[PDB]
């Protein structure tokens, strides 16, 4: 069962710079990973799906890449509403699985 | 029209049937195997295609019982359908050309 | 032939955005994919992405902000990049490579140095550097020319046209009060100097401005 | 000639030419999918022909959707094609004994 | 994204002696490398291809050898003319990805 995992798990940020949580499978999932968010007493919220591909209704700011075991979720330039945990999850193998979780800091 | 000509077509609507139906049963039957990869149903269209042609890359493939059986049912209907249209250019060469005379 | 010709050098006032292009010669095929590699300066190459021609598609990287948009022009044979909202991290030396669809990069272009600057362009003043009335000389003789407040960068001085690339030093410029200097220096044989005339050409790209200067013996 | 002798060579040099186009398209569609090894093409005429063919080994197949569809016309040109020679042989064979009798 | 890594990042060596570059790639490519030569204030310059072939117009000094995961680009009896960054990249998969570098010295 895949094993993802994210490091580390609290990331702190300077208002505006430019942050990169990441998550590593324990073996090739090609690009078949996708990222949630989820704010205090919120509930999970697709950001990217397929490593790259954006949402409709998510800021032009949130971005993905990687392939194979490694992967990225970045947001070019960080502000107050990102502050939340970032959650990874494939869909490569069943069954699906989640990432431990990275919470951002500003 | 002809039987050969309309057995052909009945062919490949039947085809592109098993095809969507394999799609959705292969999905239902290995979803629920670990490690299994023939779980989504985009991709397990991509599967039933290269099986029913029998390029087999593999890139996926199925590993539960009930996915191998339905992977038995695409084989044969693509080989059959492939294999009915190539008897129906044989009837309509040799038919014709038996007038070529 | 130079294979791809490139603009010597692009200034860019950070926020703007300039258009960097890259003609080609030599023979073309359908299969032609034309890359585009991001250097800064002390640093790596770094794929930023790639086009095809012959159908107008790209491709760009994903690890990276997408600062660049390319475009094709079968006509004039020109591909172009056109990036956008600079700042003092776009700043480095652009190269454009053509690939035959092959994998690995053939031929490259001489490349054009973009910088991200409020400052002003400012042609280089040249002055000569002819030994001193009291230095004695041994079989060999130094000169050299002083290229003083310009910018931006960058500038290539050559030495009578590259007849004399042998003997030529051209040490990297130091940046100050925004605006570079540097100095460079050549190294032929005492007996053959004034005899032979020895002159130093220099050129700045981005103000489009070339200058020699004769390099004669103090009174 | 005959007809059925002329359907097959034409399937043939159409075979050729999707080949070639299938190469062409297959890099444009495959290029810019992370992982994807179908970039280049004079490995990517080799894929089509074992594609073509369907002995497909794999070492080498598209994965994003456009490159799918390549492959799938690549499939069945591959397939309609030598199933158009064995009908040519099946007529001239049959044609041809008819007389030996 | 195949990760090329290179090391050491500086080689010093002897006149005449022969000199080795290592290229190491974050997964098995083939032999889908090639190598590239910059003098200072010059453009990259094609060396090797596919691991092995050599360029036209390279002196018969430079060669590369190598295969997976694993390659190497010698110089047999290094000069002066040597002097600059190799740097290797391949085209296994997409992207097409460069390796961090390597600076000979004499
Ligand atoms: C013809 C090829 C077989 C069909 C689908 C394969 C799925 C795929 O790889 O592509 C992924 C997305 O598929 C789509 O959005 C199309 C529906
Ligand atoms: C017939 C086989 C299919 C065609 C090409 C395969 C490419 C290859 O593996 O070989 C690599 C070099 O291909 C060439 O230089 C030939 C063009």
């Amino acid at each position: 069962d895949i094993l993802l995992t994210q490091s580390p798990a609290i990331l702190s940020v300077s208002p505006g710079e430019r942050v990169s949580f990441s998550c590593r499978a324990s073996q090739s999932i090609g690009t078949d990973i996708h990222w949630y968010q989820q704010r205090t007493n919120g509930s999970p919220r697709l950001l990217i799906k397929y490593a790259s591909e954006s949402i409709s209704g998510i800021p032009s700011r949130f971005s993905g890449s990687g392939s194979g075991t490694d992967f990225t979720l970045s947001i070019n330039s960080v502000e107050s509403e990102d502050i939340a945990n970032y959650y990874c999850q494939q869909s490569n193998r069943w069954p699906f699985t989640f990432g431990s979780g990275t919470k951002l800091e500003i | 029209s002809a039987l050969h000509w309309r057995a052909a077509g009945a062919a490949t609507v039947l085809l592109v049937i098993v095809l969507l139906a394999g799609s959705y049963l292969a999905v239902l039957a290995e979803r629920g195997a670990p490690g299994a990869q023939l779980i989504t149903y985009p991709r397990a269209l991509w599967w039933a295609c290269e099986t029913a042609t029998t390029v087999g890359y593999x890139d996926l493939y199925p590993v539960t019982l009930w996915g191998r059986l339905v992977a038995v049912v695409v084989m044969v209907a693509g080989i059959t359908s492939f294999g009915l249209v190539t008897a129906a250019l044989a009837t309509w060469f040799v038919g014709r050309e038996q007038e070529r005379r | 032939q130079v294979q791809l010709q490139q603009p010597g050098a692009e200034l860019v006032k950070p926020g703007a955005s300039v258009k960097l292009s890259c003609k080609a010669s030599g023979y073309t095929f359908t299969s032609d994919w034309i890359h585009w590699v991001k250097q800064r300066p002390g640093h790596g190459l770094e794929w930023i992405g790639e086009i095809i021609p012959s159908y107008g598609r790209a491709n760009y990287n994903e690890k990276i902000q997408k600062k660049a948009t390319l475009t094709a022009d079968k006509s004039s044979s020109t591909a172009f990049m056109q990036l956008s909202s600079l700042t003092s991290e776009d700043s480095a030396v652009y190269y454009c490579a053509r690939e035959r669809g092959d994998g690995y990069f053939a031929v490259w272009g001489a490349g054009t140095t973009v910088t991200v600057s409020s400052a002003k362009t400012t042609p280089p003043s040249v002055y000569p550097l002819a030994p001193g009335s009291a230095a004695q000389t041994n079989s060999m003789v130094t000169l050299g020319c002083l290229v003083k407040g310009y910018f931006p960068e960058p500038v290539t001085v050559t030495w009578n046209s590259g007849s004399l690339s042998s003997g030529v030093h051209t040490f990297p410029a130091v940046l100050q009060s925004d605006l570079y200097t540097l100095s460079s220096s050549v190294t032929v044989p005492s007996s053959s100097w004034p005899s032979e005339t020895v002159t130093c050409n220099v050129a700045h790209p981005a103000s489009s401005t070339k200058v020699d200067k004769k390099i004669v013996p103090r009174d």
